[PDB]
């Protein structure tokens, strides 16, 4: 295995020296740079000597020519429905501002260079080549060698950064070393690569599995997200070391599923398919077939990927309908006669998981053990750190448990989980990177009531909302074969793609809301769920929006629905009532902000640039600077909006000509441009511009209620 | 034997039921607390276990310390009395027509109401729907003759008259303490359906 | 197997699991179990479990019924079809599945007591879809049926839910010769169905199912106490196999109990 983790190393570390070259402007050849660089910054023997030979050297060699299948790194976002940006070279930090990728941004930087050579330099000299410092080499890796381009010199749209593209080296070095152990220029033509995969079937039910009468709701549906997160990221790191491989043989592990680039080897099959069984009888054994994990995978060779128009949607194709007939064909007929025969005298139930195994309460009536174990890890989310100890309590694995440690020692442990802090600020030996949207303020007790603003203006409500893009499975199957010939569809960028969806809703949502007075519950691009208050979730979702297309150019935008709910109403009921709204939000042609009700469905265009920052600004203008129209004048408005038939625009005619002559003659002439303004949004032809008054005037009544 | 015998009568409405709601949005100028209605007929209903558990509240006063009420609408523990042999139904608007021709625009109508504080005087409007007065739905209410219960079938039929009788004083609804109740039970009568039973006493006995 | 009959509701909860939760059909040992506590009354089961345990004796799950028999999608070879329509999604292009029930959720109350929301799902039927249990004409199961009428099934039954008008008619053709019991080739099991062991060994190896865990109390009137039943896994109302099998009748008794829990899972299939 030594021979393999140098693979590793110098796999991974390979083309480390087009950073060096790329800072400094060097001239002669990367390899030679990284290497010298590397034999200068570290002691390493046959991970420097095949960082030189790379252009063991002989399986980078042919992994560098697989995963390559002067300007700045430049999106994934050009490859969608065509409108080119380029982004800043920086680092990931994972509390900062967001790098929108703005179209101004080709330029030669070599500042920042400097930056990520010297980093580079300083947290990777004094470092032990171990098979557990792989993680870090990863993660650290994330942090420095992400938005740096791959390769610029060619004229080929650099969508792939150089931290992707290097542990796909990575990647596809250890499944060459793996396929030529089982063994012993035509390699591309053979058919040694297998493109793993999971799904695990039962997530949003797992997580919906609450009722009415919850004593603690959010708190369940935030941790229950999250432990269906470290469920599918512990199949993940379970299954890549349980076999002879690592991460980076991953390409993301975002909602149930995580596609793999093992190997073929007649190894892998059979205990893939051992370790699905192996994690089966565990989701037999504590969930009774409430969720199951079904793996597959579809072989492929080196040529295939490079064609790659119409073959990698074919080995998709072919690894997802393994995963059909396993979710169909469920079980093996010896599991399902040890579930039938029975002989159980149960009297008792969890009053969630409707299970009986063994059941201690937790609180007034009963409770199961996975169901208490989430009771402990709502608590223990709170921490930073999330161990993966034998047999501590709350399982994710069958020889294994999962709890959030408060960073602490004399404990157990085999994978430490960090999840808000950096790619490496805190890093232990065995920590690995977790994406979670976790931001919390006060308890949702609060959040009805601090809708006051400490002046007494502002309804006592509570909102939620439940965002998601359109659609995000279309766009891994065909949101890059759109340009070209269907071209650009190839590993890499899809990997790229779903990290950005996956950095974007989990990481950066937290800095959309460093502020704002409400609780993200789980957020994974699928969905989101935000329970807040109603003036900070508004510009919440106006916020998150409009970053997200500051994001993605302007493709994949969402539509959200926000539903306003009043103190204490329970949260199975305001999860559900809000769901509708989201489904009436999608209930159109793109997208929608279905905001408080089944109608008030508007598009995100003809909103945020119309109602929320022109109509409510204009209402809020008028009624500030004016005495005498109040709360009964907007009431009216609102009245002769909803009911709206041709009489009633004579009747606002009237209304608003006799209130005219009824102000101070000095504030004749600003209700005089409000009133023309209104009557011409209220007759308008277009028929948009009184619902959007309708909304308007909605918002301004619930700001300026004492 | 066995016997299903059911009882009939048109409910009518002397004032305006409010009932139910599962609370959706205020929406500023509109209803709020709208009353439960059907959503394929979007009428008003009077739910099956809205008029059962408000008829067994009402027996609760009269025929409590009890067995009577227990073998009469279930009790959850009692190994015997469990679905105890009253099978109500929800109850479905029919005269929907007669409402058209007396001349109404809506089946609903909203009622205002206010709350005026002790202290400062200032009021909190509410706008209640209600089912409009003179409408009268279809209850029928399944009792059920087996052999244990022609041990004591008549002493059954005592009580489900006499909780009748107490929905025609009580409201059955929401809100109606003031009003919003006052339900009558019209044509009432009974007869026998999938078994065979005799019910010429029980129907001389329901005026 | 000869008559299908019709059930047309108005008003039903069936149950899911929950009280939170509907649904549209109710899988056939819901409706047998029905029977059951309708011939305890009237006492009568002796004669309905002598007959239930002949293979004369056949039944099936509701599936919709509008203007026509339903039957469901056939799980594998490329939501409901009508029986005019199996064949063409056989082939397969659009079926999308019309509006038989809306599932509305109403909160309930208990006035005056300390945790008394209860939120009760209820499929109530467009005014016209009914729900057809198939079945062997006899008339022991039409006076069982006439009964269950004024009974109701499935959720609460006695505030107000699952009753019924029964519209016994006969088996329209293309849908009378397709169930088999003892075929040998492509066959779905248009009930939830639950082989004998070795037989089950035989199903399972190219059978396209469902799972779908019927579970979760026992109703009695010999405890003072409520039972857990003996949740009993089963196959779905999809569920295409080759090689025909031949089902149970699982005693799911609570171990050391009074009497039995009879939970029919045999199958009546269809041909395709």
């Amino acid at each position: 295995k030594k021979e393999k983790i140098d693979l590793f190393y110098g796999a991974l570390l390979a083309d480390i020296g087009k950073v060096i070259q790329r800072a400094t402007g060097e001239r002669k050849k990367h390899a030679l740079v990284g290497a010298d660089w590397f034999d200068e910054i570290a002691d390493n023997q046959v991970i420097s000597d095949q960082i030189r030979y790379h252009m063991l050297a002989y399986i980078t060699y042919i992994a560098d020519n697989i995963a390559s299948g002067y300007t700045n790194q430049a999106d994934i976002f050009n490859v969608f429905g065509a409108q080119k940006r380029y982004f800043k070279p920086t680092v990931l930090n994972l509390k900062s501002k967001p790098n929108f990728a703005s179209a101004t941004y080709e330029p030669f930087s070599k500042g920042d260079y400097a930056a990520i050579a010297t980093r580079i330099k300083n947290e990777l000299a004094e470092f032990e080549f171990n098979q557990v410092q792989i993680d870090s080499l990863l993660n650290l890796f994330e942090a420095t060698l992400s938005f740096v381009p791959s390769s610029t010199n060619t004229k080929e749209i650099a969508d792939i950064s150089l931290a992707d593209h290097s542990r796909l080296t990575a990647a596809f070095a250890l499944a060459i070393y793996d396929y030529l152990e089982d063994k012993g220029s035509a390699f591309y033509e053979e058919e040694a690569f297998l493109l793993a995969s999971f799904d695990l079937s039962g997530i949003q039910d797992f997580i919906y599995n609450i009722n009415i009468a919850t004593n603690g709701a959010a708190k369940q549906l935030k941790a229950r997200s999250l432990y269906l997160d470290f469920m599918s990221e512990y199949i993940a790191d379970s299954l890549l070391d349980k076999l002879g491989l690592n991460r980076a043989n991953m390409l993301y592990v975002g909602g149930g599923h995580a596609y793999f680039v093992l190997a073929n080897t007649e190894k892998t099959v059979e205990t893939l398919v051992q370790f699905e069984k192996d994690f089966n009888q565990f989701l037999l054994a504590n969930f009774q077939t409430r969720l199951y994990v079904a793996f597959g995978w579809g072989s492929f060779a080196a040529k295939d990927i490079m064609n790659s128009p119409e073959s990698y949607r074919q080995v998709y194709q072919k690894a997802s309908r393994m995963i059909s007939k396993k979710k169909i064909s469920r079980y093996d007929y010896q599991t399902l006669m040890l579930l039938n025969r029975g002989g159980k005298s149960s009297e008792r139930e969890c009053e969630i998981c409707h299970s009986v195994e063994n059941l201690v309460s937790y609180h007034d009536q009963k409770v199961c053990d996975i169901c208490r174990g989430l009771y402990q890890f709502s608590k223990e989310i709170a921490h930073d750190h999330f161990i993966i100890t034998e047999n501590e309590g709350l399982p994710i694995g069958p020889n294994a448990c999962l709890k959030g440690v408060a960073f602490e020692k004399l404990s157990q442990e085999a994978f430490s989980r960090v999840y808000v802090k950096n790619d490496y600020k805190a890093g232990t030996v065995k920590a690995t990177h977790v994406f979670v949207g976790d931001y919390q303020c006060d308890e949702i007790y609060n959040y009805a009531a601090l809708s006051k603003n400490e002046n007494g203006l502002g309804i006592k409500r509570l909102a939620v909302v439940r965002l998601d893009v359109d659609d995000l499975g279309a766009a891994f199957m065909a949101g890059f074969s759109q340009q070209g010939n269907g071209q650009y569809s190839t590993l890499s960028r899809s990997a790229t793609f779903s990290r950005s969806m996956s950095l974007f809703f989990k990481v950066y949502i937290n800095q959309f809301a460093s502020d704002k007075k409400l609780s993200i519950i789980y957020a994974g691009g699928d969905d989101v769920f935000a329970i807040g208050s109603w003036q900070d979730i508004i510009a919440f979702t106006v916020e998150l929006r409009e970053n997200f297309i500051k994001w993605t150019n302007g493709k994949l935008t969402l539509s959200a629905g926000i539903g306003l709910f009043a103190d204490k109403t329970p949260i199975s009921l305001m999860a559900h009532q809000t769901g509708e709204l989201e489904e009436a939000a999608k209930g159109n042609e793109k997208d929608s902000i279905s905001l408080f009700s089944s109608d008030y469905t508007f598009k995100f265009d003809r909103f945020i640039t119309n109602v929320y920052d022109d109509k409510l600004e204009q209402i809020r203008y008028f009624f500030n600077h004016q005495d005498e129209r109040g709360k009964n004048f907007i009431y009216k408005l609102i009245e002769l909006l909803r009911n709206h038939d041709r009489m009633n625009m004579a009747r606002l005619a009237y209304y608003l000509t006799r209130l005219e002559e009824l102000t101070r003659e000095t504030d004749r002439d600003k209700f005089k441009t409000f009133k023309n303004l209104f009557y011409s949004w209220y007759t308008n032809k277009n028929d948009k511009d009184r619902k959007e008054a309708e909304l308007a005037l909605l918002l301004y009544i619930y700001e300026i209620r004492k | 034997t066995f016997a299903k015998i059911k009882f009939s009568a048109q409910i009518r409405l002397e004032t305006g039921l409010h009932i139910g709601g599962s609370d959706a949005f205020a929406a500023i100028g509109a209803i709020n607390s709208p009353v439960i209605k059907d959503p394929i007929t979007n009428l008003p209903i009077i739910p099956g276990s809205s008029l059962k558990g408000k008829m067994r509240t009402l027996l609760a006063k009269v025929y409590n310390e009890s067995d009577i009420l227990s073998r009469l609408f279930g009790n959850s523990k009692d190994k015997r009395f469990k679905m105890g042999r009253l099978i109500f139904r929800d109850a479905f608007l029919s005269n929907a027509d007669e409402l058209d021709s007396l001349g109404v625009r809506s089946y609903t109508e909203v009622k205002f109401e206010n709350t005026i504080d002790r202290i400062t005087a200032e009021a909190n409007p509410r706008q209640i729907e209600r089912a409009i007065r003179n409408s009268t739905f279809d209850f029928e209410l399944i009792y059920e003759i087996t052999d244990e219960n022609e041990n004591q079938v008549e002493e059954d039929f005592k009580v489900i008259r006499d909780g009748l009788k107490l929905l025609e004083l009580d409201y059955l609804g929401g809100s109606g303490s003031r009003g919003y109740g006052k339900v009558a039970f019209e044509n009432l009568k009974a007869t026998t359906v999938f078994g065979n039973y005799d019910v010429k006493t029980l129907n001389e006995l329901l005026t | 197997t000869y008559k299908l009959y019709i059930m047309t509701f108005q008003n039903a909860h069936f149950g899911s699991g929950t009280l939170d939760s509907s649904k549209l059909t109710f899988s056939a040992d819901r409706i047998f179990s029905a029977l059951v506590l309708e011939a305890l009354k009237m006492g009568k089961l002796d004669a309905f479990l002598a007959e239930a345990n002949q293979d004369k004796f056949t039944l099936t799950d509701a599936f919709p019924f509008q203007f026509g028999p339903f039957l469901p999608k056939p799980i594998g070879y490329p939501q409901f079809l009508a029986l005019e329509n199996v064949d063409d999604y056989l082939n397969g292009e659009l079926f999308e599945n019309e509006e038989h029930a809306v599932i509305d959720t109403v909160t309930k109350n208990q006035p005056h007591k300390d945790d008394n929301l209860y939120q009760v799902a209820t499929t109530r039927f467009s005014n016209d879809t009914s729900l057809y249990v198939i079945a062997n004409e006899s008339d022991l199961l039409n006076e069982l049926m006439s009964s269950l009428q004024y009974s109701g099934l499935g959720g609460k039954r006695s505030s107000g839910f699952g009753r019924f008008e029964l519209d016994i008619q006969n088996i329209p053709l293309e849908l009378s010769d397709r169930l088999t019991k003892n075929h040998s080739d492509k066959v779905m099991s248009l009930t939830t169905a639950l082989p004998v062991d070795a037989d089950l060994e035989e199903a399972m190896e190219d059978g396209h199912y469902l799972l779908t865990k019927s579970s979760g109390f026992a109703f009695s009137h010999a405890t003072n106490e409520n039972y857990r039943k003996q949740d009993l896994y089963k196959f779905a109302s999809g569920s295409t196999f080759s090689k025909t099998f031949e089902g149970q009748i699982v005693d799911v008794r609570p171990l050391d109990f009074p009497h039995a829990v009879l939970n029919y899972a045999k199958p009546l299939f269809f041909k395709l």
